[PDB]
């Protein structure tokens, strides 16, 4: 699964 | 209630202590009580709200993926599907709670770009998490709600923010992931990450050392996805 | 109770799924439901119950310690209020575990090793209560923890050899209780020292694997003797 | 002081 933004 | 009798300032303060204790369900509940006081959230408070729920749904998503994998391997009693369904329903509940706070309290037609984009990206993200567990026609409607939220956020960000703005960058990154992982549109996802990255790189020369680090950290994430995808 | 309508085998099965998903609160609720069916637990099941709650209470203790620290450095009521909230939740989980040990795991345990295992858990969970208790309530809890550990020690001395890891782990936790909780450094030291010596006497008789298991926990007794003397 | 892990 592709990573999304790890911060808000 | 349960937060109705607590001062807004005390809820924010406790959300911050809950963060330090890594108690993210308490943090989310304190930030929800804060939003329900009806005053707009500052930039630091929007980040608190989002960190809290990101961690709560992050756990549920990770558990759901574990249980989903076990269930597909087994596809015998109903227990695996029962417990996957229980986790799923809880995850959906937290998504609906966030989307509810966004719809009822936070999204405004009014709005500074930095708040309006932040919340619409959030709305897109939480619909995306609903889409990850959805099936069939419910799924297409959910996918369209995520797309619609990300699209409005993109339109605002491109009108109202410079192309290195970190909120604009993080939005493009998540919308590109939406395209790739949810909407079956890898070429759109690749094109969006590329154009975003290249338009931000072109603009780095206008930034301070600290703004340059904020923006470039997110650009590096865009590049990591582009590298994964191509 | 609340998991009352689910079959015992299904509760056990879901506790293992929850463990796989790192959903330790669910794991403990499932194992609570299994224990409340009223059948004895196998060694494996006891260890599921222990893992689940140790994870839950562990996270609450670490949170409480973080908040206590902040509270102490601040020398507004919010930090104390939120520390008291986490405290109350931690007390509830400990009271739940103790409720299962006394209704009715301890009295139904069919063998020495399981009776020692539950009595040690009883001492450990009263110990977690003592850590956040104050005043007369703390004194009562200390005495209940002392009593449960002592009963476990009695059985383990009668029924287990001195290098047995369960007996060694029991002695380790009881000695920690003496030092950290009961403010009894002399009892802590003498229990840890006699347990160490009595185990050492028998090491020559052990298999390679048993020697490793026993010397591991003897080293934990040793690290504490070094800290205390 | 650390108890049994
Ligand atoms: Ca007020
Ligand atoms: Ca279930
Ligand atoms: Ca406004
Ligand atoms: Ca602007
Ligand atoms: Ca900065
Ligand atoms: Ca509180
Ligand atoms: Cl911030
Ligand atoms: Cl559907
Ligand atoms: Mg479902
Ligand atoms: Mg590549
Ligand atoms: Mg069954
Ligand atoms: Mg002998």
């Amino acid at each position: 699964r592709t990573p999304s933004l790890p911060t808000p | 209630g349960a937060m109705g009798s607590m001062e807004r300032a005390s809820l924010i303060q406790k959300a911050k202590l809950a963060e330090q204790a890594e108690r993210y369900e308490d943090m989310a509940a304190f930030m929800k009580g804060a939003v329900e006081k009806g005053e707009e959230l500052s930039c630091e408070e929007r980040n608190l709200l989002s960190v809290a729920y990101k961690n709560v749904v992050g756990g549920q998503r990770a558990a759901w993926r574990v249980l989903s994998s076990i269930e597909q391997k087994s596809n015998k009693g109903p227990e695996v599907r029962e417990y996957r369904e229980k986790v799923e329903t809880e995850l959906q509940g937290v998504c609906d709670t966030v989307l509810g706070l966004l719809d009822s309290h936070l999204i405004k037609e009014a709005g500074d770009a930095e708040s309006r984009v932040f919340y619409l990206k959030m709305k897109g993200d939480y619909y995306r998490y609903l889409a990850e567990v959805a099936t069939g026609d419910d799924k297409k409607r959910i996918i369209d709600s995520a797309r619609s939220a990300y699209q409005e956020a993109m339109d605002i960000s491109k009108k109202e923010m410079p192309p290195t703005n970190p909120i604009r960058l993080g939005l493009a990154l998540n919308f590109s992931v939406f395209h790739y992982e949810i909407a079956n549109s890898p070429e759109e996802a690749i094109s969006l990450a590329k154009t975003t990255f290249d338009e931000a790189m072109a603009d780095l020369h206008t930034l301070s050392e600290d703004s340059y680090k904020d923006s470039t950290l997110i650009m590096q994430l865009l590049r990591d996805n582009l590298t994964l995808w191509t």
